[PDB]
């Protein structure tokens, strides 16, 4: 495999156990973008826009925290 | 839409059905006696009283709706029994 | 170490006390609305059939003795006498349940319903929960018999038998109280 | 097991006295006579404490002192083998989910959902009870 | 008889291919019967459809009922709807047969999906069996469309609405071909006079023949490329451990077939499905709150319900919104058969495999599959918007938005949880390998320590602590009772005991037998 | 038929100001999303709902879509009365009816 540690995943030599982190980062960013676009052509009402922006901000905050901590050395 | 719903027609009697379609309660259109004659109304009343109280000739009515309860019953009864029979007949490890 | 007083026994006894409090709530419900109904408080379309309520009560009282014979057999570690006495107790409990249901059918046919009056409400709410407790006891009997079938007989199995035994005894005493309150005192 | 039974007996005494006093003082001096609700509640509270204290007395009068009942006892006295204590199990969460299904079906009046919840409850309780008694697969 | 067999030998002389097939070995794992479920459902479907074809008339010409079902007397219907009403109400057994048919169709679809789940999560699709994965995927698509065409033959209101909406109105909107395809398929505008006979031909001859041929090729590949197996004591990449065909495997297969036919008969007798008489004949002016095609087509309906209205208008042209639904459907249909090749390209693993994987040991693939199942379940729940909103007191707009947001936020959450859960199961296995099985018994150790009395699976050291073992891809025991620990009650029947001599003899015989079985499998 | 009390909350699409005969409006019944009958008329909300994929149209705002997967408004028919007092059509639809395609609405 491309590589993880058997101290992280015990059965790392028995199956696929690693997916790159850029995939998950850009996937979170794309999901946030989709949630934001999903209010184009707003039909009457705005209570759902608050849920949309809330979830988009939460996803962006999670991705940013993970990226920052991996960059400064507190992860890996 | 947005809250409101249309009720079940089982607990209504004939005079109640007649007055319902004569007066048109909230969000229900009012059916004038000139656009829907009294005889047509009586035929509709007979039809609903038959459709609400006739026994189903095919087994347990699964809620009166379409294939959503049927798929639920499939997954919960038939597939569960088949998988239990497979667990009994076969081995595991 | 061995802390001789059994643990499952204590747990079961204290839970039975809690269930007594539940039936206290039900009894308070029933006793209220009887002090309000004036004169002939059980309404006229209500007539209690004493030709059906005494036999099933006797059958339940006999269930108690058969279950005690079962636990006696349990304490000397043979499974087969236990199984026999507990199957007999299960059959008698099923007979009691069927008698109660038939009496319900006959009582609804020409009279009392839950939405009909206050007497029907208190009557059905007080006796149907006891019926549900009897059905729970029957399910417990079945589960215990299957567990005795599926492995070697041990003191843990004997303890399970004993605790099911006095759960059944609690149910019988509660029925005695309810029957004496509803049919005789009135 | 003397102190536990004594505790429950003290509670029983107080509850019985309060029950009888309230019953009499409402039979007289009250608007419509006996109150019929607090009276029943106090009577069966007395019954609760009575059942528990009686069981504790009856198991105590046929018992010899345990090391926890005994001062001047050493830790070497309790050496031995305690009972069986269940390690990991996943059946409680399934029992909870079954009961929640039945409860939602009772809140929203859906008899099919009530029936499904009761069946799930039976199945998960059987799973819990038979967990340490199933034997090996007989092939 | 001796003479008949002797003559069969002197005439055809198989006697070696026959032996070769009688000594074929099959593994015995409960999950290897999920394809048999689908096969038996298909056989029952064949029989009941052949029965049904003797009474059906697939015409769209109009008539008046004048039959036994009085609430429909005098109504203008088609000949197909009248044929279905006649099957239901005037043939002795026809309602029973068509209910068996519809229940068998639903069981067919469900069994195919559960079998696909097993194959995917165990990894049986790798190098030697990729073509069989592709064949199975084609079979799944064909079964979906065959059932869809099936429940549209009795031209009633609900099935006609589903036909109209999905088939007609999504085909009509496709970018360039569009109306040309719609008119080639319908002979003109939507309600024509050839649609029901054309679908009847397609449904009783073409798709059943193609499905039979593909099932034959599939089973032939499974028979000649031997079956996979799970890692275990005597199991190797080069052998097959199990039972031979002749005495045992055929017996078990036939018993399972009979049991499945029994279940289908019970539920085709006791549960009512598709009561077309409560509906009416299809008419373009009437509608009902009824919707929701059969459950295997519900994800397309839910996608059409929760997709947002994004359209494009440029020079004298139009691209409507259902084009998105069609595109996503085709994208799924393309990505399903390509997964083995995509995964081998990504992981760089081009080896041969005969041993299966446990789902906990492949966390990334298990999380991918869980994410896909979550997406499917969201789309399937979004199809019953109105029923959910009516029965569980929720707003219709609320259910729509809940589906729209869940479709994007739930699958990655399920992915994360599945990954961590598989790793936790692995760590549990590692703890059981390092120490012994936990027995549940506690001691007090006179100086006041509490210990747990583990039970080792191998050799111990001189200090008594077990020596740690290595993982080998096989499950590990977690309960003491699943090993023979406290078992074998008295040997009576249920109420009266046998004799002690018989009990002891049976106990000793069983113990010796199981010991020799485990020895014969572990030593060799 | 709209109550005479409102009759001032109508918005009257740009080219269809004279398409109504007083309080009668007569829109089409074929939904513009996938062709299902848009039958559910809520009279005190003045809303049109289709039971296929749950689009909603504002009967007081030229049947403009306000919720669901639909994107275009429902086509309106011109109506009038004849010399005998019967309601008749005052022409044809000014746009195609039903779902859209590559060529136009
Ligand atoms: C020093 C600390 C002090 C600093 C203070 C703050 C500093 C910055 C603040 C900034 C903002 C603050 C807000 C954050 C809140 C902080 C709290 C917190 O995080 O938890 C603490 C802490 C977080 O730990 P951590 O330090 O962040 O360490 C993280 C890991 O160790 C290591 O993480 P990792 O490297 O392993 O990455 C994990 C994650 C990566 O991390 C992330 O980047 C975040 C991801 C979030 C969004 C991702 C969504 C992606 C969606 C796209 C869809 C697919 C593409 O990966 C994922 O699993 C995400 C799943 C995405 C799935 C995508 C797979 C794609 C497959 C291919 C599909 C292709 C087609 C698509 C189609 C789908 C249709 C079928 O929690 C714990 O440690 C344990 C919790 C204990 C119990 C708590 C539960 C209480 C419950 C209450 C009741
Ligand atoms: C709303 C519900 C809709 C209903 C759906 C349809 C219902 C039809 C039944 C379901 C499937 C039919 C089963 C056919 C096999 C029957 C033959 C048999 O009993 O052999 C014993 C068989 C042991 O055979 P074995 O191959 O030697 O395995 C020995 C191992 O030690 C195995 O030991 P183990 O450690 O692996 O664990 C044993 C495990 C094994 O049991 C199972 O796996 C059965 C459940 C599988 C269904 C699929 C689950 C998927 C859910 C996700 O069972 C449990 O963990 C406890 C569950 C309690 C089962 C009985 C409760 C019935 C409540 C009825 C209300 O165990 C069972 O199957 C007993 C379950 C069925 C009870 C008998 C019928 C009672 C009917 C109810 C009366 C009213
Ligand atoms: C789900 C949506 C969001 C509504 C949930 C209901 C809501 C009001 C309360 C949920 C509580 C929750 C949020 C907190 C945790 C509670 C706990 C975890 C368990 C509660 C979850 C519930 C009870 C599970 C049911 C969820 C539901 C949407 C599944 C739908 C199943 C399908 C629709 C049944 C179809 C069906 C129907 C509709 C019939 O009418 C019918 C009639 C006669 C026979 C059969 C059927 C039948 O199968
Ligand atoms: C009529 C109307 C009312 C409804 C029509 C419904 C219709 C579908 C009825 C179908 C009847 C159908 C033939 C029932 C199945 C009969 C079963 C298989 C009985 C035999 C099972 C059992 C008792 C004996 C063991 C079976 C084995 C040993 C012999 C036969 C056998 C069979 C049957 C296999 O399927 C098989 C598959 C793969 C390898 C080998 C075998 C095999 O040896
Ligand atoms: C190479 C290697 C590196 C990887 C290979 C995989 C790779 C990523 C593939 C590229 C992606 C791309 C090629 C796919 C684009 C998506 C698709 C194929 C475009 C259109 C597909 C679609 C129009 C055809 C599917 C059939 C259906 C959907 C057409 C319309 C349609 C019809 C015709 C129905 O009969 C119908 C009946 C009931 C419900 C709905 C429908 C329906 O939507
Ligand atoms: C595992 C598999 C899906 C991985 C595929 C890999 C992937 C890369 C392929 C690409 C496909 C694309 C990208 C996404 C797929 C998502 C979707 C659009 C796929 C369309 C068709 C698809 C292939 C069907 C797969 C669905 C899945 C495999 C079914 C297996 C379900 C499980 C394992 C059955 C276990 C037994 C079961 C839980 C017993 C209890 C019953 C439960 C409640 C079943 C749940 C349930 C189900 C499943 C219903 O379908 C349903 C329908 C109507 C009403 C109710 C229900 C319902 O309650
Ligand atoms: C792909 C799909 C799933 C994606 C989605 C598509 C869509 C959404 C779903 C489907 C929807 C619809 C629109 C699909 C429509 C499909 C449509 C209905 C397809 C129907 C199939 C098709 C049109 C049928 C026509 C083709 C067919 C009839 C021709 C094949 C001919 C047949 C099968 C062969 C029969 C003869 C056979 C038994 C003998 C074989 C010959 C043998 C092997 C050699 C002959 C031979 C032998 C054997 C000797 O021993 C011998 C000895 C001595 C001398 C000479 C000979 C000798 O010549
Ligand atoms: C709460 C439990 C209440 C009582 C339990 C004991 C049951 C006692 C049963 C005797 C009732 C009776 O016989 O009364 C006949 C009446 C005549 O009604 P009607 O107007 O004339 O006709 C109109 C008929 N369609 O029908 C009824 O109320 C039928 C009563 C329904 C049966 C009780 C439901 C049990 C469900 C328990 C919930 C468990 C959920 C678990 C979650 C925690
Ligand atoms: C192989 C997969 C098949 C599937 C998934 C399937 C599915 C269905 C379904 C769901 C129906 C509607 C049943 C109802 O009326 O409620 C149906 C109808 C019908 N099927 Fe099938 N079927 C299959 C194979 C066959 C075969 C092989 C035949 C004939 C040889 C057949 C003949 C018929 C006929 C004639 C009808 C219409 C009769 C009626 O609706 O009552 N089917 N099919
Ligand atoms: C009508 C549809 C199908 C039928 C009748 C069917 C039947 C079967 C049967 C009986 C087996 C052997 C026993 C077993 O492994 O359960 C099998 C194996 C297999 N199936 Fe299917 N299946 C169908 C659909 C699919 C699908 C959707 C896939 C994906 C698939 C892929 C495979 C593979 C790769 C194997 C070989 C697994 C192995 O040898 O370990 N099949 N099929
Ligand atoms: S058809 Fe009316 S909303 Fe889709």
């Amino acid at each position: 495999h491309t590589g993880v540690d058997v101290e992280d995943v015990p059965s790392a030599e028995w199956g696929w156990s690693h997916m790159p982190i850029g995939v998950m980062h850009i996937g979170g960013l794309l999901s946030a973008a989709f949630l934001l676009v999903m209010m184009r052509g707003n039909h009457v009402g705005h209570v759902e826009d608050w849920f949309l922006i809330g979830f988009a901000a939460v996803i962006v905050a999670l991705v940013g925290r993970n990226w920052w901590l991996r960059r400064r050395g507190w992860i890996r | 839409s947005s809250g409101k719903y249309a009720p079940d027609l089982a607990p209504a009697n004939e005079q109640q059905i007649l007055t319902a379609m004569l007066t048109g309660p909230q969000n229900m259109p009012k059916f004038s006696n000139r656009q829907l004659s009294f005889e047509a109304k009586k035929d509709i009343i007979a039809y609903v009283k038959v459709a609400t109280e006739a026994r189903q000739p095919g087994g347990y009515l699964l809620g009166g709706f379409g294939p959503a309860p049927e798929g639920m019953a499939m997954w919960i009864i038939g597939m569960v029994a088949a998988i239990g029979l497979a667990l009994w007949i076969g081995a595991r490890s | 170490s061995l802390n001789r007083p059994n643990m499952v026994s204590v747990g079961t006894i204290v839970w039975l006390s809690s269930e007594l409090m539940f039936f206290a709530g039900l009894f308070a419900m029933y006793f209220t609305a009887r002090a309000q109904a004036g004169g002939a408080w059980p309404p006229e379309p209500t007539e209690l059939n004493l030709a059906l309520a005494v036999p099933v009560t006797l059958v339940l009282i006999a269930s108690s003795f058969t279950c005690q014979m079962g636990v006696f057999a349990a304490e000397r570690g043979d499974v087969f006498g236990l199984r026999r006495w507990y199957v007999i107790t299960f059959l008698m409990g099923l007979f009691f349940v069927l008698g109660q249901g038939y009496e319900y059918i006959h009582l609804v046919e020409h009279g009392t319903t839950i939405p009909g009056s206050a007497y029907g409400s208190v009557f059905y709410l007080a006796t149907g929960f006891h019926g549900l407790h009897v059905i729970g006891g029957l399910v417990a009997f079945v589960l215990l018999l299957a567990r005795t079938k599926m492995s070697k007989f041990t003191p843990a199995q004997a303890t399970a038998a004993i605790v099911v035994s006095y759960y059944w005894h609690f149910v019988d005493i509660v029925w005695i109280a309810l029957f004496a309150t509803i049919y005789f005192v009135r | 097991m003397h102190i536990e039974a004594r505790l429950f007996e003290i509670l029983t005494a107080f509850f019985a006295l309060a029950a009888v006093v309230y019953a009499v003082l409402t039979a007289m001096f009250a608007t419509g006579g006996v109150e019929w609700a607090g009276t029943t509640a106090l009577v069966l509270t007395t019954g609760l404490t009575l059942i528990t204290g009686t069981f504790f007395r009856f198991v105590a009068r046929r018992l010899d002192t345990r090391p926890e009942d005994y001062e001047d006892a050493e830790i070497s006295d309790g050496a031995g083998e305690l009972g069986f204590f269940a390690p990991h199990s996943w059946w409680p969460i399934l029992i909870s989910l079954s009961f929640s299904t039945a409860a939602v079906g009772a809140a929203l009046w859906l008899p099919w959902l009530i029936a499904a919840g009761v069946a799930f409850v039976i199945t998960s309780v059987c799973g819990l009870v038979f967990e340490y008694y199933w034997g090996p697969e007989k092939h | 008889l001796a003479r008949q067999a002797e003559d069969i030998d002197t005439r055809y002389h198989p006697s070696a291919a026959l032996r070769r097939q009688l000594n074929k070995v099959f593994p015995t794992h409960w999950s290897f019967l999920l394809g048999e479920i689908a096969l038996y459902s298909f056989v029952v479907l064949l029989i009941t459809g052949v029965y049904l074809t003797l009474f059906f008339d697939p015409s769209m010409v109009d008539v008046t009922y004048n039959g036994v079902y009085q609430p429909l007397r005098g109504v203008e219907m088609s000949r197909a709807y009248q044929s279905a009403l006649d099957i239901s109400f005037e043939v002795r057994g026809g309602l029973f047969v068509r209910q068996i048919h519809h229940w068998a169709a639903l069981m067919f679809a469900a069994a195919i999906m559960v079998h696909l789940a097993r194959i995917f999560f165990t990894g049986a699709f790798r190098r030697p069996r990729e073509t069989n994965w592709v064949i199975g995927s084609l079979l799944l698509i064909l079964a979906m469309f065959e059932g869809y065409f099936g429940y549209s033959l009795p031209d009633d209101l609900l099935s006609g609405l589903g036909l109209r909406a999905a088939l007609s109105s999504i085909t009509l909107g496709m970018p360039v071909i569009g109306t040309w395809l719609h008119w080639a398929l319908f002979g003109g505008d939507f309600p024509g006079t050839i649609l029901i006979p054309r679908l009847y031909a397609l449904h009783i001859l073409l798709l059943p023949g193609i499905i039979l041929a593909l099932i034959g090729l599939h089973l032939a590949l499974v028979w000649f490329q031997k079956h996979t197996q799970f890692p275990g004591p005597g199991r190797t990449e080069h052998n097959v451990v199990g039972v031979r065909v002749m005495p045992v495997f055929a017996f078990k297969s036939g018993a399972f077939f009979a049991a499945i036919v029994g279940v289908l008969g019970l539920m085709g007798g006791l549960l009512q499905i598709n009561p077309i008489w409560n509906l009416g004949p299809y008419k373009p002016s009437q509608v009902s709150a009824g919707s929701q095609p059969d459950f295997y087509m519900m994800w397309t309906e839910g996608l059409a319900r929760i997709w947002p209205p994004w359209e494009f208008y440029f020079w004298h042209h139009t691209i409507p919104a259902p084009v998105w639904v069609a595109v996503i459907m085709g994208l799924v249909f393309v990505l399903l058969p390509a997964y083995p090749f995509l995964e081998k390209r990504f992981t760089g693993d081009y080896a041969h495999h005969n041993l299966l994987q446990r789902p906990r040991d492949v966390p990334v693939r298990t999380a991918i599959g869980a994410m896909a199942i979550a997406f499917y379940m969201v789309l399937t729940l979004a199809a019953m918007n109105d029923i959910i909103a009516l029965k569980f007191h929720i707003s219709l707009n609320a259910t729509t938005w809940i589906g729209r947001i869940g479709m994007v936020i739930l699958p990655p959450f399920v992915y994360f949880i599945t990954y961590r859960w598989c790793i936790g199961l692995q760590r549990s296995d590692r703890s059981v390998l390092e120490h012994g099985v936990e027995t549940g018994i506690i001691k007090r150790l006179p100086h006041g320590a509490y210990i747990e009395l583990h039970q080792p699976l191998g050799p111990v050291d001189e200090h008594g602590h077990p020596i740690p073992l290595q993982y080998q891809g096989a499950p590990l025991p977690k309960r003491m009772n699943k090993l023979g620990s406290a078992g074998s009650p008295g040997s009576g029947s249920f109420l009266f005991a046998d004799s002690a001599a018989e009990d002891a003899a049976l106990r000793e015989a069983g113990h010796a037998a199981e010991q020799r079985a485990l020895a014969a499998l572990r030593e060799h | 038929r709209i109550k005479p009390s409102d009759l001032g909350r109508v918005v009257k699409r740009k080219g269809q100001e004279s398409f109504n005969f007083g309080e009668f409006f007569a829109f089409t019944k074929v939904c513009s999303h996938l062709g299902c009958p848009s039958s559910l008329y809520e009279q005190q909300s003045y809303r049109i709902l289709c039971p296929c994929h749950q689009s909603q149209f504002d009967a007081l705002h030229f049947a403009k879509p306000i919720f669901g997967p639909a994107a275009r408004a429902l086509a309106q028919l011109p109506i009038t009365i004849d010399t005998d007092g019967y309601l008749v059509a005052n022409g044809d639809f000014v746009e195609p009816v039903g779902p859209a395609f590559w060529e136009r609405t």
